[PDB]
Formats: structure tokens, C-alpha cells, sequence
């Protein structure tokens, strides 16, 4: 009853295009990411798949509602009116959201601004692949997402305490490679537009023909136990 | 939340009916079940009733014995019996399926005693 | 049509100690069984729905485990009032219900 | 104007609806019934070790401010009304690349009861993924599993619970089975609570058995091996004087046994262990070389 | 397309291209008779709110003679009117079926030759004297290995299904065939020394039994896979 | 050897040959030649095997 | 994105991926040199409305020493602007082109050599 109230009350004077403190200090966004699996690497096309549950934390002083309701949950019905932080991953060749029944993604308001913004997703990055140091190789595959139309002077990224996890490690449906370690990196990237700072998570895996070989060379050493027979 | 009829005692050969009343809930949502105690026995499953549609199921022991209908209206679930014999004197339940379909809510059992 | 077996059949034991009991089950039932007390001359009340799932208003010392087929109630500090009759019975087909375990304090 | 009632009592229905809230905001939480009826099992996949199934997936749950009075009592409204009202939102945790069909229309149908009991069913393509376990190739028997829960709402919000009793709730076509290696053999379904940073969620859970039939496999690698051990095995009851007769016997065995092995191994996908069916070509494969040896200290 | 009328009498034409999914079955593969499938049906409506009906039987569906394929050859098409129930009511449904056969004279020389050819060949090897016994042995090697090379060859091209066929049957009988005639070789060969009138009759009435139970296999063959 | 040559490589030509083009029931202006240089072939290969 | 100015000069970015396609002669293989290009041009507006013109010339293209393709290497790319007509009218246009060369040394030892 009353959160129909809350509701049309937040919306109404809201603008859409604007983000939150545009006049003063940037807007300060907390990023954490949760690995699903990762898909299958070939050393051909020098490209992986990863599936991941990207989430990211903001505040925002115009969604302040004063009530008795501590926390909102919402559908995804509301993601397109309030305001969203554009974010692609540099790295990406061909990224794609999950609807499968409906469009995957999460809303959640809490007291004092501060919206939850978590979204399904599912990505193709290309990984430079190097392969003199085996038996001893151990490739790093990058992922690295930051703004596309925001300066630095108008958003920076920061980790949360962990913000990254993994799970189910034995079935990644990955074979020649084996899951080692994980890293975290934010850097300052300057480009035509300006500066943007650009966070970055890679991981390093490393490896464990040969089987083909063999039965040529076995059918040719063979093939000359002809000469030895008499004439 | 359930009430069922006052203790019943009939000859064998006929045929006597029981009701289970649903006080505080539209039994349309969820199931309606029935349970026969023998004596210092474990429990035993009759029927199961949907009053959305009037589907019904049988134990394949008690099928043609026992007949399951329900009135939507006055909330009311019923049990009639066929013409049963001298053996199965005993208390009968009624329930209605909980979370997990297990079967929370049971009312206090009316005791059908078949005598001469 | 999916059998329980219910062990032990009556087992007495003696105020504030462990007590456990065991639902073999037969057939498949995936985490349906659920377990029920029965006081004397009273109606059946649920305790346990699922598997280490307490029903609401249930003290804290009935606590069950499950698995695919063999399922375990264990109670913890046995009282005075809870002699009475525990049956484990699966819903997982068309339900059915063990032979039922009298529990008498010594 | 036989239909004008009925715009009206729509129209009073829809007025002053707010979607974003589920029903019964402050009240009960609220208890979607699901169903699948799987239409046809698609084509299991070895290399990734991907399954398409076809689903009509049904959903079914009690929203009290749609009640209405009338004559009809059952509104079997159209494929755009489903999406102003609330719809739960139900992912498959374990799909890559799904796909809802919207072939001439899109395929939903919204029926609304007097009470307020609703339904809701689409025609999904789903396309899962279930990791195998190859040890026991080419006779496993593994379960390729499906788990479908309730997604941005907490168990103290949303909880499934299965339409009919578990047992005969997942139903399978009789001629459905669109597949031609495995063999389909029943269905599994348990309910659970799978907990993460956000908070706990309910989590539906189907597992479908799968059995690799072995006749193909039987007149395609087994048999030959047997053939050549058999055949690699008559040297012995040649004459001991013809001698590069014997050779050649011996090393063309050898030669068959290599191009078998190299025929039937590539159909084998990639694995870092060794399968079962390996173990099988090594022995058919070092029998011939110890006959051969023998011939040499012969 | 939209065309409405005077009576009401609306007229909704799409253009759709449907990739549908027909159960294939290659048993009798390379000779055999596919039925494919097309089930049309309502989705939202039950058989109380509409009804499906084709708008007349001999013109229900045009351009089939027309139709040209570049392997298989139409035959002919149904109509079919019924009525399914599901779990929630009973919907309308309409079908359209027409069988398929493939075209025979391109497949069998390139297949079936190469099999009949090496167990002639086998064959062959009878002949030859029991004193040369070298040649007789090399020959009924090569056929063995050149017959599974021709398997495994073979076994590529054609389109990979992991189900029992025909074909391989065939192969794989010619491979007992050929597989029987050098163990038969290896017995003659063990057996002379002591007794030369055994092989000596044993060869002459092999060269008119091997032929003749070929014969016969092939043409309970032929008659049940055609 | 000689005859083991030629077929070889008329059967690995003639593979590619009829791969590049479609399947189509009738039989192309290639098929002729292809099976005049297989009969040609086989028929020195007859020839060889009788002599 | 969008980026005004106080003066009103807007900005227009975009992400794009283009599967452009260039004629490649293979007369000389594998020792050939490719010009594969891409075209830009506008399409309602005649060169009578707008004109397009690369900004800073020498840094219109960024990026270019960091590709490294596979199999080839990137020898050189030059700049053109052009006016093109057409049977409506006569439209602007600009051109991206760059040379292409093979890496001959992993075709030598794989091929001649035998
Ligand atoms: C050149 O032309 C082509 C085609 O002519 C253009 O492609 C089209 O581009 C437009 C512009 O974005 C798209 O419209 C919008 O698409 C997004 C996302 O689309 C996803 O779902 C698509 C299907 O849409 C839904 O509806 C069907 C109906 O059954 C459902 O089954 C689905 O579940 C969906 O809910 C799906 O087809 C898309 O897949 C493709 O696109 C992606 C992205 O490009 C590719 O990666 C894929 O590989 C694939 O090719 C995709 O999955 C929708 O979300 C938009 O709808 C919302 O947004 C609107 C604007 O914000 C709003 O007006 C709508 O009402 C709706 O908003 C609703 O939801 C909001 C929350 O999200 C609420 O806040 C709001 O209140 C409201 O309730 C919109 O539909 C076309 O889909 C797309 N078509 C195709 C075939 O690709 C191409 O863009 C053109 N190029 C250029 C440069 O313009
Ligand atoms: C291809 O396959 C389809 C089904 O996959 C076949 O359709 C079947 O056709 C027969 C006709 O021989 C139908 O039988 C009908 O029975 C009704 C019962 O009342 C009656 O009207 C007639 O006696 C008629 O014969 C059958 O219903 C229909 N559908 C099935 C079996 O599901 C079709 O015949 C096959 N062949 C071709 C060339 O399409
Ligand atoms: C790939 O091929 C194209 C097509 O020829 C090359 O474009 C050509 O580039 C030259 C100079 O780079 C252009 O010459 C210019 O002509 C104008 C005419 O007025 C003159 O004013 C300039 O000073 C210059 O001489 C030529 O017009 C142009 N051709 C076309 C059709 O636009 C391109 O250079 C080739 N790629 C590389 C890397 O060279
Ligand atoms: C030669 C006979 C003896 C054993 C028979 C086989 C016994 C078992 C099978 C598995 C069966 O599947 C297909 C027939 C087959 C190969 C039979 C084919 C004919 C065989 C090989
Ligand atoms: C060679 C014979 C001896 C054992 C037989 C097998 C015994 C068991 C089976 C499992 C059966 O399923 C298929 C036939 C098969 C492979 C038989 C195929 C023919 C075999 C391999
Ligand atoms: C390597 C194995 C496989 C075939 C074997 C040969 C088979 C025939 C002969 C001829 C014989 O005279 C001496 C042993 C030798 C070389 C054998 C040596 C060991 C060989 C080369
Ligand atoms: C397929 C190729 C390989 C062997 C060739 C065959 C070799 C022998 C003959 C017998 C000859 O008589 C007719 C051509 C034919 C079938 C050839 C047809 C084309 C074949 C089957
Ligand atoms: C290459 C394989 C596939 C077909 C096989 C041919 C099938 C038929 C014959 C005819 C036969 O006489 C000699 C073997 C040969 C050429 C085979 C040689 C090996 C071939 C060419
Ligand atoms: C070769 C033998 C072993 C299995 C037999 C087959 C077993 C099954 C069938 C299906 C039957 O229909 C026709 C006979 C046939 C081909 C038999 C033909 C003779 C075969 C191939
Ligand atoms: C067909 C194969 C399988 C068994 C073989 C037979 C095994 C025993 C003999 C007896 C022998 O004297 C002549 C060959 C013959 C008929 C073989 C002919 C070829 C046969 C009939
Ligand atoms: C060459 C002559 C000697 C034996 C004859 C064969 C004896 C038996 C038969 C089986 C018969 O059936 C067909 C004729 C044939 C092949 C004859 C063909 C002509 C042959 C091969
Ligand atoms: C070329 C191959 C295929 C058929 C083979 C022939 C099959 C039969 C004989 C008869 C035999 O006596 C001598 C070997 C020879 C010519 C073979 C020689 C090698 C040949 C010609
Ligand atoms: C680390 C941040 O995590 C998310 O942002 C997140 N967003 C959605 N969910 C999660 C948690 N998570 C790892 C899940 O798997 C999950 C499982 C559910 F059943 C429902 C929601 C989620």
C-alpha cells in the first residue's frame, strides 16, 4: 500500500540522463564480481569464455526515502528508469546478458541511497597466449572493465574486502589447462576522450600431437623389415 | 482449524459418512488427505482430493471402497464409506498438505466402531 | 509402491540422554520424509518437514538429518513429556507411513 | 456490446495496479507452483558437453488484488497481458544459451481464475549444461541435472513448490525423445536451499538419467580387435621353415591393429585421464607385439 | 499482409521460414523412407474458444509438384484434422506430412563395389597350388587388412550416426567372409603333411561352397533390405 | 609398384575432383572423363594381371 | 556516449565491429603485398550539407603499432578524403588503408624446401 507511495514519490522530479553529484565530487562506485565457470580455451583462436555475476555498489542522494521500511527489494522492472553506470569490459569480443525467462537482474534500494545493482553476464576475452616457457608455461588470461563516457574526474572504481569468488573448481570443463591463481590490478588509462581509470582481474592458469606422432614413425621404421627378408 | 463429526458406531453392511470443516482458509489452494489408525498400528493412507478441479486418487486397496467428495461452498470436505465390514474399526484423519508436503494441520479423529 | 522401514521398533531410555532413530527407506525418496509425534489418545503434530528443517513452535533439541535414501531423527536432551509415538513418512510419491516407534521413559 | 462488460471489468481489474510489488508485499510470502512438461529431449552433446530439452514450463500462484466478479469465471486472456502484471522471474542456474520461441506470437497464455489463482506457461528451448564423467566409457551411465530457482527475491519472499507430487510432476513425452546415442531412462526432482553472499534462495532441482548404448560400438572397434587378436594368433600353426611368410603375418597384425586403433580413437572426446575403452585397445595392442617377439626368439 | 472485406472477413498472410525437426530413420539406410512432419496448433486457446480447419482438402497446400530436391524425390502428402489433450485442455492441431525417398543408382556402385570385389578376390586365392603356399598366404593377408582399410575409409564419409546401420552389417559380414577363408587356408595348410586327400578334397569343395552360401546371404539380403 | 601408383593417385584425384562439386543425381561432364581415365587404367591393370 | 561543450561542440563515440571485406590478389602468392581498406561515407546528405574531414591529421588513427596480426605485419596506412558521385547527387567520403605483407620465412622451410 504505502510503497506505491515511496515509489511514486522517488520518481517524481527524477532525472534520468543526469548522474548523482554532477557538480561536485565524483561518484565513488564499489565493484564485486563472482566467477561461475569458465568455458572452453583454444590456443588456435587465442580466446576463452567466462561466465560471471557482475555486481556494483553506488551511492546516491536522491533515492532518500524516510519511512518505517528499511530495505526494498525490486524486480527488473525498475533498472530502466533509475540511473545505471555504463561499463564494458575492454577485453570483451562478444559479451551477451542472460533473459532467459526474463531479462536477469537484480535492484536493491536500501535506506540512504546506496543502490545494488547485480546483472548476469557472459564473456569472450582474448588471452595472450605464450607457450616457449613449457613445461614450465603459465598463461594469464586479463579481464578488465572500466567507464566508457565518464573521465576519471567523474567516476572511479574500488574493490570491496574479497570481491572475487570462485566455485565448483573441478568442473570448469576445461582440460588442457589447470585453474592456479588470482590477481587484482586498477590502473590509469589515458585515451582520446581523457583519463579512465580501468580496473583489472586476471587470473593465471597453467598446463598439464605427441599421441599422433607415434604411429607414423611406428609404420615407418616398420616398413623396413622388408629389406632384411631375402630377394 | 479443523473440526470432524462425533464418534460413529453403525452395523455392518451399510454406509456411513464423515466430514472434515476447514475453518479459516479456502481449502481451494491446497490439498485435502485422508488417514486410517488401526490400534497400536502405524498410519494409513486412503485418499487425496484436489477441490480446485474434484481430481481424486485411492490407496489401490481401499479403491471402490471408499468415496471422496468435497463442498466448495460450505468448506467442507466429505468421506463416504461403502458397505463395510466388522474389520476396519478405527479413528480416521483428515489433513491438509503443509510446505513440503508433509501434512501439518490433522484434525482429532472421529472413532467408527462397527458392532451389532 | 514405496515400502519405510522403520528401526528400532520401541526403544526406552532414560531422562536427558541421547536418543536416535532410523527411517530406511526402501525405493528413492529425494528429502521428503517427514516426521511426526503422536501423543497418547491426542492427534499427530509435525516436528520435522524435509530434512534438518524444524516446523515452527518446535523446541530446539529436535534435530533430523537426511540423505537420498537413509534418514535420521535425534533428539537431544530427553524430557519427561516427550514419550510418545514417532512416525517417518515420505511424500515424495503417494504418501506412506512407517510401522511407528513407542518411546517409554525408564 | 457483449463485450463491453468484459472491457469494463478488465479495465476496473487493471486499475491502480503497481507490478514492481509482488503480492502480498507486507502479508505471506508468495508460493509459485511450478510443472515442466518436457515436449521433446533434444541432442546430448560429447565436446561440450551441452543438452537441449524443450520445456513447457507452467507456473501457478494465488495474487488476491485480481479477483474479480463475473460471468465468465475464467478469463483466458491474451499473450500481451502477461506483462503488466507481476511474473516471477525464474532463471536456470546451470543454461548457457536459452531461447523463448516467438514465432508468430509470442507463446504465452495467462489464465485467470475467479479466485485469483493464476497460470502462466511458456514454450522454452532450454539449453543446460551437465558435466560427464568418462571413466567408464563407452558404458557409463551418467545424470545430466537442471536446477531452476527464484532469482532477485530471498527464501523469505518466494518459495517453489511442485505443482503435483514430486513423482509425477517432470513429464516426458511418450515419442518426444528426439535422441539417438544415449537411452532415457526416468526422473529425479528434490527440492533445497542453496545459500550465498546475497542470502538464501530455494532451489529447484531435476536430474535426468542417461545410459550410453554399446551396439554401435560393439560392430565398430570391439569386434575388429577380437578379429585381429584371433587372427594374430594363427602364426603359430604355420610351418616354422617358411619364415618370411611368418613375418609378414606377424607384422600386418600389427599394421591392422594400428589402423584400427587410430580409426577409433579419434571419435573419443578430449580427456585428461585415460578412458575405459583404452585400457581395452593397449592389451589388444600388446598381444601382437608379444606374439611377434616370440616369432623373433622362435 | 492485411486484407479485410465487408463481412468482416479479415485475411492475415505471413511469409515464415521454419527450420523444422522430423525424426529421421537410417536403418535402411541407403534405401529408406523418411516421413517428416509439420504440427500446427493454437497455443492460448483451448478447442472451445477456436477451431482449425484446412480451407479446402485438394488445395490446402500448393506448389508440392513443383517442389524440386537435389537428392530426395517427393512421393506424397497428407492432410490430417485432430485434436490433442494436454495436462490443461484439449487444443486444435492441423498436420502436414509427406514422405521422402532417396534416389538409388549414386550411392550403391560407390559403396557397395569394393566389398563384393575383395571377396572375389579371396576368392581367388583358392586356385592356386598348394605348393607355392607363400603367394596363397600374402594374399589372404592383403584382402584381410585391405578390407578394413576400405571399412575405416569408408566408415567417413558417410554421415556420421552412432546408431547400428545396414551397410555396416554388410561390411562387417564380408569381413567374416574374408576372415573364414584364411583360417580355412591356415587348417589345409597344418592338416596336409599328414594326409594330402583331405586337402585335396577340401579345396574342391570349398570353390563351390564359398560362392554359393555368398550367394545365398546376399540374396536373403537383398530381398529383406529392399 | 607401377599400377599401385596410378591408382592410388587416380582415386585420390578423383575424390577432391567430385568433392569440389555438388551432389546432383545426374552425372557431370567431369564424371565422363574421370571414369574414362579409371577404365583406361584399370584396363592396363587387367591387361597386366592376365599377361 | 554524448559530451556537450559550453560552446556546443558535441561528441559522438561509438564501439563498433566490422567484418569489412577487401579484394586480396593472390597472382603473387605467398610473396604479395595486400591493400585492404575501409570506406566511410555519409548517405542522405549531399556534399552540398555536410562535409567530413579527419581531426589532427597525423593522429586522426591511434593504435596502430600495438596490432600485431598473426601471419601478417602492418608495413604502412595513409589517409584519403574524396568526393564520390553517384546518380542522386555527389557525396562525401574518407578512406582507412593499409599494406598488408606475409611473413615469408614460416611458408620457406614448410613448403620450398622439399
Ligand atoms: C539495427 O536493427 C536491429 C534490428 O532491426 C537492432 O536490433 C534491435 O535493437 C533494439 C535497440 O536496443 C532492441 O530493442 C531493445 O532490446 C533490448 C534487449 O533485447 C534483448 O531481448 C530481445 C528481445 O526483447 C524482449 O522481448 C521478447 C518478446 O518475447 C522476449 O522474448 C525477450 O525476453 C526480451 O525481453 C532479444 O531479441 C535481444 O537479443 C539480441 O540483442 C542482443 C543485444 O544487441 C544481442 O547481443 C543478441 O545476440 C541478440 O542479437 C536481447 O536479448 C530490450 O531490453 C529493450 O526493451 C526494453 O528497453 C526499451 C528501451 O529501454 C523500452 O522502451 C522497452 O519497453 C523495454 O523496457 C522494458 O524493460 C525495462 C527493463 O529492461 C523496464 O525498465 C521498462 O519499464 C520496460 O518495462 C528493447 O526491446 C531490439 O531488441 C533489437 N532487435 C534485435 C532482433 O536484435 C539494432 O539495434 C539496430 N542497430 C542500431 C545501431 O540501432
Ligand atoms: C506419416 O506419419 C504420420 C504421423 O506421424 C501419419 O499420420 C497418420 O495417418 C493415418 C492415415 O493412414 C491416420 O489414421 C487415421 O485414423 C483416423 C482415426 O479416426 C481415421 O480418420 C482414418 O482411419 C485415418 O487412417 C493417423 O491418424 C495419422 N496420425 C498418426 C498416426 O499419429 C501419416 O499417415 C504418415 N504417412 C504420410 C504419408 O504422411
Ligand atoms: C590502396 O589503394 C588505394 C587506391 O588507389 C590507394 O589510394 C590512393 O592513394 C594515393 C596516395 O596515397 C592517392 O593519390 C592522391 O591523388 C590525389 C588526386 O588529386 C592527389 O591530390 C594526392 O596528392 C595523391 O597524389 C590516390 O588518389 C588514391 N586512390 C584512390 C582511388 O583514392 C592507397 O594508397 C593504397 N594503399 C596504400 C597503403 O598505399
Ligand atoms: C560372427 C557372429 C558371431 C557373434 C555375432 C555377434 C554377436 C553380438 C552382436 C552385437 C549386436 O549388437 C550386433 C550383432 C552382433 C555383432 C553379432 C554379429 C554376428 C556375430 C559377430
Ligand atoms: C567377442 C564376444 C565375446 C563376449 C561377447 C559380448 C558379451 C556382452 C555383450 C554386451 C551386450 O550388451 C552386447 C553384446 C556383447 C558386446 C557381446 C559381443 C560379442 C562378444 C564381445
Ligand atoms: C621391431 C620388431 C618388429 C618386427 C620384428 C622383426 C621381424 C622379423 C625379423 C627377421 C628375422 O630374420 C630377424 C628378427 C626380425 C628382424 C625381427 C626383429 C624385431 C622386429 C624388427
Ligand atoms: C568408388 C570407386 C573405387 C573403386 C571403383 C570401382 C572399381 C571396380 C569397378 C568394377 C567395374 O566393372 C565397374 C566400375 C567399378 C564399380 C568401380 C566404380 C568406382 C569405384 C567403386
Ligand atoms: C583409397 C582406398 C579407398 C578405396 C580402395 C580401393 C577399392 C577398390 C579397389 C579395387 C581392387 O581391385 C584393388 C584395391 C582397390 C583399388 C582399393 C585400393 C584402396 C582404396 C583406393
Ligand atoms: C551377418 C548376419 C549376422 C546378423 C544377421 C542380420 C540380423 C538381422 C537382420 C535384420 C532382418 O530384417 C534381415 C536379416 C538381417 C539383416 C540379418 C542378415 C544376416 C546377418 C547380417
Ligand atoms: C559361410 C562360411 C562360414 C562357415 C564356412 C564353412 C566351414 C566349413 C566348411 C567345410 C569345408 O569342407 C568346406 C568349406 C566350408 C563349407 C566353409 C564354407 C564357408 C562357410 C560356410
Ligand atoms: C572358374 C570356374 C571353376 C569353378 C566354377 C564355379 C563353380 C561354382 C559356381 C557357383 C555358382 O552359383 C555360380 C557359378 C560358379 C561361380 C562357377 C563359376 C565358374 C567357375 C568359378
Ligand atoms: C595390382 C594388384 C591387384 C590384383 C593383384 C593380382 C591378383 C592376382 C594375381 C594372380 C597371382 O597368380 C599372381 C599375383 C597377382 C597377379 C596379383 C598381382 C598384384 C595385383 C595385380
Ligand atoms: C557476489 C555477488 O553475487 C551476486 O551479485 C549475486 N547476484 C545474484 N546472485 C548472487 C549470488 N550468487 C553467487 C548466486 O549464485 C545467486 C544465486 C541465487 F539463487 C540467486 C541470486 C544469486
Amino acid at each position: 500500500g504505502d510503497v506505491t507511495v515511496i515509489l511514486n514519490n522517488l520518481l517524481e522530479g527524477y532525472d534520468n540522463k543526469l548522474r548523482p553529484d554532477i557538480g561536485v565530487k565524483p561518484t565513488l562506485i564499489h565493484t564485486d564480481m563472482y566467477v561461475n565457470s569458465i568455458g572452453p580455451v583454444n590456443a588456435i583462436n587465442m580466446e576463452y569464455t567466462i561466465d560471471i555475476f557482475f555486481a556494483q555498489t553506488w551511492y546516491d542522494r536522491r533515492l532518500k526515502f524516510n519511512s518505517t521500511i528499511k530495505v526494498l527489494r525490486l524486480n527488473s522492472n525498475m533498472v530502466g528508469k533509475i540511473w545505471i553506470p555504463d561499463t564494458f569490459f575492454r577485453n570483451s569480443k562478444k559479451a551477451d546478458a542472460h533473459w532467459i525467462t526474463t531479462p536477469n537482474r537484480m535492484l536493491r534500494i536500501w535506506n540512504d541511497g546506496r543502490v545494488l545493482y547485480t546483472l548476469r553476464l557472459t564473456i569472450d576475452a582474448e588471452c595472450q597466449l605464450q607457450l616457449h616457457n613449457f613445461p614450465m608455461d603459465e598463461h594469464s588470461c586479463p579481464l578488465e572493465f572500466s567507464s566508457y563516457g565518464y573521465p576519471r574526474e567523474e567516476i572511479v572504481y574500488q574493490w570491496k574486502r574479497s570481491s572475487v569468488e570462485v566455485g565448483d573448481t573441478r568442473s570448469w570443463r576445461l582440460y588442457q589447462f589447470s585453474f592456479v591463481g588470482l590477481r587484482n590490478t586498477t590502473e590509469v588509462v589515458k585515451t582520446t576522450s581523457g583519463d579512465y581509470v580501468v580496473m583489472s582481474v586476471y587470473f593465471d592458469l597453467s598446463r598439464r600431437t605427441i599421441q599422433t606422432y607415434i604411429p607414423c614413425t611406428l609404420i615407418v621404421v616398420l616398413s623396413w623389415v622388408s629389406f632384411w627378408i631375402n630377394k | 482449524q479443523l473440526q470432524q463429526s462425533g464418534a460413529e458406531l453403525v452395523k455392518p453392511g451399510a454406509s456411513v459418512k464423515l466430514s472434515c470443516t476447514a475453518s479459516g482458509f479456502n481449502i481451494k489452494d491446497t490439498y485435502m488427505y485422508w488417514v486410517k489408525q488401526r490400534p497400536e498400528q502405524g498410519l494409513e493412507w486412503i485418499g487425496r482430493i484436489d477441490p480446485a478441479n474434484g481430481d481424486t486418487k485411492y490407496d489401490p486397496k481401499f479403491q471402490g471402497k471408499a468415496t471422496i467428495t468435497t463442498d466448495t461452498f460450505s468448506n467442507t470436505a466429505y468421506l463416504q464409506l461403502s458397505s463395510l465390514t466388522s474389520e476396519d474399526t478405527a479413528v480416521y484423519y483428515c489433513a491438509r498438505k503443509g510446505l513440503r508436503w508433509a501434512m501439518d494441520y490433522w484434525g482429532q479423529g472421529t472413532s467408527v466402531t462397527v458392532s451389532t | 509402491n514405496i515400502v519405510m522401514t522403520q528401526s528400532p521398533k520401541s526403544m526406552s531410555m532414560s531422562v536427558g540422554e541421547r536418543v536416535t532413530l532410523s527411517c530406511k527407506a526402501s525405493e528413492y525418496v529425494g528429502t521428503y520424509v517427514s516426521w511426526y509425534q503422536q501423543k497418547p489418545e491426542q492427534s499427530p503434530k509435525l516436528l520435522i518437514y524435509g530434512a534438518s528443517n524444524r516446523y515452527t513452535g518446535v523446541p530446539d533439541r529436535f534435530t533430523g538429518s537426511g540423505s537420498a535414501t537413509d534418514f535420521t531423527l535425534t533428539i537431544g536432551s530427553v524430557q519427561a513429556e516427550d514419550l510418545a509415538d514417532y512416525h517417518c513418512g515420505q511424500s515424495y510419491s503417494y504418501p506412506t507411513f512407517g510401522a511407528g516407534t513407542k518411546l517409554e521413559l525408564k | 456490446d457483449n463485450t463491453t462488460v468484459f472491457t469494463r471489468i478488465l479495465d476496473r481489474l487493471l486499475d491502480g495496479y503497481d507490478n514492481r510489488l509482488r503480492p502480498g508485499l507486507g502479508e505471506r510470502v508468495t508460493e509459485v507452483k511450478t510443472d515442466i512438461f518436457v515436449t521433446s529431449f533434444g541432442p546430448v552433446s560429447d565436446h561440450d558437453m551441452e543438452y537441449t530439452i524443450d520445456v513447457f514450463f507452467r507456473q501457478s500462484w494465488k495474487d488476491e488484488r485480481l479477483k474479480f466478479k463475473g460471468p465468465m469465471t475464467v478469463l483466458r486472456l491474451n499473450n500481451l497481458m502477461a506483462s503488466k502484471i507481476w511474473t516471477p522471474d525464474t532463471f536456470f542456474h546451470n543454461g548457457k544459451k536459452s531461447v523463448a520461441h516467438n514465432m508468430t506470437m509470442p507463446n504465452k497464455l495467462l489464465r485467470i481464475t475467479e479466485d485469483g489463482t493464476l497460470l502462466y506457461t511458456m514454450r522454452l528451448t532450454v539449453r543446460a549444461e551437465c558435466p560427464m564423467h568418462l571413466e567408464d566409457f563407452p558404458m557409463d551411465a551418467h545424470a545430466c541435472p537442471l536446477k531452476f530457482g527464484s532469482y532477485a527475491y530471498t527464501r523469505a519472499e518466494v518459495v517453489y513448490e511442485w505443482t503435483r507430487e514430486p513423482a509425477r510432476s517432470v513429464v516426458v513425452a511418450e515419442d518426444g525423445s528426439r535422441l539417438n546415442q544415449y537411452d532415457l531412462l526416468g526422473q529425479t526432482v528434490d527440492s533445497g536451499i542453496v545459500q550465498s553472499s546475497t542470502g538464501e534462495y530455494v532451489v529447484m532441482t531435476t536430474h535426468f538419467h542417461l545410459k550410453r548404448k554399446i551396439g554401435y560400438f560393439v560392430i565398430q572397434t570391439y569386434l575388429p580387435c577380437i578379429m585381429t587378436v584371433i587372427l594374430s594368433q594363427v602364426s603359430f600353426w604355420l610351418n616354422r621353415e617358411s619364415v618370411p611368410a611368418r613375418t609378414v603375418f606377424g607384422v600386418t597384425t600389427v599394421l591392422t591393429m594400428t589402423t584400427l586403433s587410430i580409426s577409433a580413437r579419434n571419435s573419443l572426446p578430449k580427456v585428461a585421464y585415460a578412458t575405459a575403452m583404452d585400457w581395452f585397445i593397449a592389451v589388444c595392442y600388446a598381444f601382437v607385439f608379444s606374439a611377434l617377439i616370440e616369432f623373433a626368439t622362435v | 499482409m492485411i486484407r479485410l472485406h465487408p463481412d468482416g472477413t479479415v485475411l492475415y498472410g505471413l511469409r515464415i521460414t521454419t527450420t523444422a525437426a522430423c525424426m529421421m530413420d537410417l536403418r535402411r539406410y541407403p534405401l529408406d523412407e523418411q516421413n517428416c512432419t509439420l504440427e500446427i496448433e493454437s497455443y492460448g486457446y483451448t478447442t472451445d474458444d477456436i477451431e482449425f480447419y484446412w480451407r479446402g482438402d485438394d488445395n490446402a497446400v500448393t506448389g508440392v509438384t513443383k517442389i524440386e530436391l537435389p537428392q530426395f524425390s517427393i512421393v506424397d502428402y497428407k492432410l490430417i484434422t485432430k485434436k490433442v489433450v494436454f495436462s490443461t485442455g484439449s487444443y486444435p492441431r492441423l498436420s502436414l506430412s509427406f514422405k521422402l525417398k532417396r534416389n538409388i543408382g549414386y550411392f550403391i556402385l560407390q559403396t557397395y563395389m569394393p566389398s563384393i570385389l575383395i571377396t572375389i578376390l579371396s576368392w581367388v586365392s583358392f586356385w592356386i597350388n598348394y605348393d607355392a603356399s607363400a603367394a596363397r598366404v600374402a594374399l589372404g593377408i592383403t584382402t584381410v587388412l585391405t578390407m578394413t582399410t576400405i571399412n575405416t575409409h569408408l566408415r567417413e564419409t558417410l554421415p556420421k550416426i552412432p546408431y547400428v546401420k545396414a551397410i555396416d552389417m554388410y561390411l562387417m559380414g564380408c569381413f567374416v567372409f574374408v576372415f573364414m577363408a584364411l583360417l580355412e587356408y591356415a587348417l589345409v595348410n597344418y592338416i596336409f603333411f599328414s594326409q594330402p586327400a583331405r586337402a585335396a578334397a577340401i579345396d574342391r569343395w570349398s570353390r563351390i561352397f564359398f560362392p554359393v552360401v555368398f550367394s545365398f546371404f546376399n540374396i536373403v539380403y537383398w530381398l529383406y533390405y529392399v
